[PDB]
DNA sequence: CTGGAGAATCCCGGTGCCGAGGCCGCTCAATTGGTCGTAGACAGCTCTAGCACCGCTTAAACGCACGTACGCGCTGTCCCCCGCGTTTTAACCGCCAAGGGGATTACTCCCTAGTCTCCAGGCACGTGTCAGATATATACA
DNA sequence: TGTATATATCTGACACGTGCCTGGAGACTAGGGAGTAATCCCCTTGGCGGTTAAAACGCGGGGGACAGCGCGTACGTGCGTTTAAGCGGTGCTAGAGCTGTCTACGACCAATTGAGCGGCCTCGGCACCGGGATTCTCCAG
């Protein structure tokens, strides 16, 4: 169940909206698929440069695979530099 | 013959939501046909798993797997 | 949390147990669920945007996967990314052709 | 006039989210077809209702390319041969 | 004044080239093609020229795929004339569009 | 100009395996835009697994995780 | 690579005919994406099935699954007949 | 190799040594790839002798990728597995429509 | 129109090239003699879930008039892909150096799983109240 | 006939709130996954340099998709009617979860060994080719 972390960030994002358990449930079901696309392609992209071991450039590159144009770019900003704020702790 | 079960005006209702105006009796049959080569594809690999896990209940998350299979994602039943 | 090591919010060692239990390396960096906790996370924060901002701009005030469906629907980028993909609830957008 | 509040009807049930077609005798007839593997699973009725919501979701979407087809060959009455261009095309 | 009729000879070449197997377009301007679009993303890229043989395959492969696809979508729109609205629908059917 | 290095008459005679009798030449240049996106998609993605690789020269077993990858999976390469 | 194995199985079936290896390359890929392809089916369905181990009634399942008809009903004739009889020996 | 002890051709320690070689679960079940390869060499032996048979078609003794591509493509099996897949320099099913014919 | 001059294409017979086919060491990849904690099916039965009988009702569905609104056939279009032939340009064949890049020598580095604990983050498991469901009452096209 | 607008109480759903427990980290370790320094050779780059086949270009030709008209239908709306789905209420009924259970089964070490790997002749299958037999056919009746 991912009722936790996309309820939280709704109440960090819209206050004054309510949500529905079906749509909780597509919430639920969406970060699964996902989920699976980004595990599926890199589990496929580690072996193709004789790697086993799962690491962030693969995961990136990934992204770059995956997102078309802007959003990638949104997501390769909001993401690394939340690596590097990672990296800063 | 449950396939008449599928009413005629429920096809007259989806044609419509699909913007259909002058619906032949031609149609009816035919969704007929087409959706029950669906079915028994749906049927079919979907009693694969269920008689693959030996099991007598045939739950949703077994057509989860199947439409899965079928590249139709659905949400809001995991 | 991890998430407090990096000023996020989605779980770091829950979804990066799901990397050591998805089952695909025998040893896995712990790098890959910080960039994709971190993507899951923005990417969620813009559907939740939609999610919020178009069940909310259509006076109501809770939101229903028939406004994921418009939502979705009125969008390119989540077209392209749900595409093969089906909303439970969600009906159709309200999409006329000019000819009907 | 034939048709404007039919419209009307197009907007409701494309307005509209829950199925349409007399759940028990749709029900049976996954029984009934499915008798040809294992006769009487049992069955989660939402499930049933389930296959209802993906098989008419494809449904919808073959009234859409079918729609496309109707306006690619300048119609509004659709044709077997439309399900033959559209199946076609989507290989079947 | 050596002529033919005007029509039946597209119809057996229509038959050749259908009728065999092989492609249609040149190889060097493919290649710098290759290089001309592909200096747009990083620079000094060095090609296996049979990786360009193999995408120039599976590009008129595609071809065919486009061309038998929007051809039977023009058969079915009582033409045997190609329609920008054949390709465009034809590829949103795909869901390319 | 290699855009138009795929000649009209190529493209022409790639109707004659189409089998098209009346050609509008306006298919020509959007089969270009076409052949544009296809083509652009697959440098696109395959030089991004070529600067995962640390790479600066392109193979094709590039193109063959992108076909794969692509649903268009082709033979005869490795 | 298979070419030795699809050369010698060839020459079990049609000994009196040749092959290119153009077309030994474009075979043996083709074994090596299905062996993908049963792979990934067997890795999913073993994960429906939540076993650490994949026997014959999940590869049988996974064929039973992806293969059209009864031709697949006598691959599972010969190869219930090869291994079970391999099996007691 | 165990493939001629199980009556086979096609390598046992090769895949099945892939079968742990390739990431997909803890545990790999003996009987399941010699039952696999089997099934490899049931379509193996479709494929290559539908492909001596359109070899032989055009009186040719070495398989050229063309009956290969008319091999897949006149099976309704094959064809049904293989609709999205291409294979190289195998050509065209030659297929005339009526819009061609008076 | 049927019925032929001339191309289309198959065919009948060279040749000679190296592509597949076969030939020769030699492993290195597959195979196994042996251990080693164990992963998965059935024993037993639930209780919940799911099918089934009893018994009343209604928009849905089926049956029916009618008057329509649309599918398409006949003729007309000009322009436009194709037919004939032409002319060039860069494609194509064959050629030279080169340093880049992939491979190859280990090198050399810190990292990423194994273990116990921990202990609060988080997950079972209930109420309430208010947006909305559903009226409750009110004015207009 | 469809729409919009304050009024009213009822529902249950999701937010809230309570009780239990679990889930991922902290430190530490170990040897090895994977970058790295060197670095070499051969091969791909980028050209030369002769060849010629490609494709473009012009000049019309008669007929393609559409269009105008028009015939001639097949069905959507309305309407009567009843009705099986709906409903709902309960009764009957078994199916997956839970606990165990009990031992097999793929790791694990190393030893073996011989099949294919790398590589090298090589025979004739075939790849144009000169030239002929035959069918198809564009333009004549």
């Amino acid at each position: 169940s991912y009722a936790i972390y996309v309820y939280k960030v709704l109440k960090q994002v819209h206050p004054d909206t309510g949500i529905s358990s079906k749509a909780m449930s597509i919430m639920n079901s969406f970060v699964n698929d996902v989920f699976e696309r980004i595990a599926g392609e890199a589990s496929r992209l580690a072996h193709y440069n004789k790697r086993s071991t799962i690491t962030s450039r693969e995961i990136q590159t990934a992204v770059r695979l995956l997102l078309p144009g802007e959003l990638a770019k949104h997501a390769v900003s909001e993401g690394t530099k939340a690596v590097t704020k990672y990296t800063s702790a | 013959d449950n396939i008449q079960g599928i009413t005629k005006p429920a096809i007259r209702r989806l044609a419509r939501r699909g913007g259909v105006k002058r619906i032949s009796g031609l149609i009816y049959e035919e969704t007929r046909g087409v959706l029950k080569v669906f079915l028994e594809n749906v049927i079919r690999d979907a009693v694969t798993y269920t008689e693959h896990a030996k099991r007598k209940t045939v739950t949703a998350m077994d057509v989860v797997y199947a439409l899965k299979r079928q590249g139709r994602t659905l949400y809001g039943f995991g | 949390t991890r998430s407090s090591r990096a000023g996020l919010q989605f779980p770091v060692g829950r979804v990066h147990r799901l990397l050591r239990k998805g089952n695909y390396a025998e040893r896995v960096g712990a790098g890959a669920p910080v960039y994709l906790a971190a993507v899951l996370e923005y990417l969620t924060a813009e559907i939740l945007e939609l999610a919020g901002n178009a069940a909310r701009d259509n006076k109501k005030t809770r939101i229903i996967p028939r406004h994921l469906q418009l939502a979705v629907r009125n969008d390119e980028e989540l077209n392209k990314l749900l595409g093969r993909v089906t909303i439970a609830q969600g009906g159709v957008l309200p999409n006329i052709q000019s000819v009907l | 006039r034939p048709g404007t509040v039919a419209l009307r009807e197009i907007r409701r049930y494309q307005k509209s989210t829950e199925l349409l077609i007399r759940k028990l005798p749709f029900q049976r007839l996954v029984r009934e077809i499915a008798q040809d593997f294992k006769t009487d699973l049992r069955f989660q009725s939402s499930a049933v209702m389930a296959l209802q919501e993906a098989s008419e979701a494809y449904l919808v979407a073959l009234f859409e390319d079918t729609n496309l087809c109707a306006i690619h060959a300048k119609r509004v009455t659709i044709m077997p041969k439309d399900i033959q261009l559209a199946r076609r095309i989507r290989g079947e």
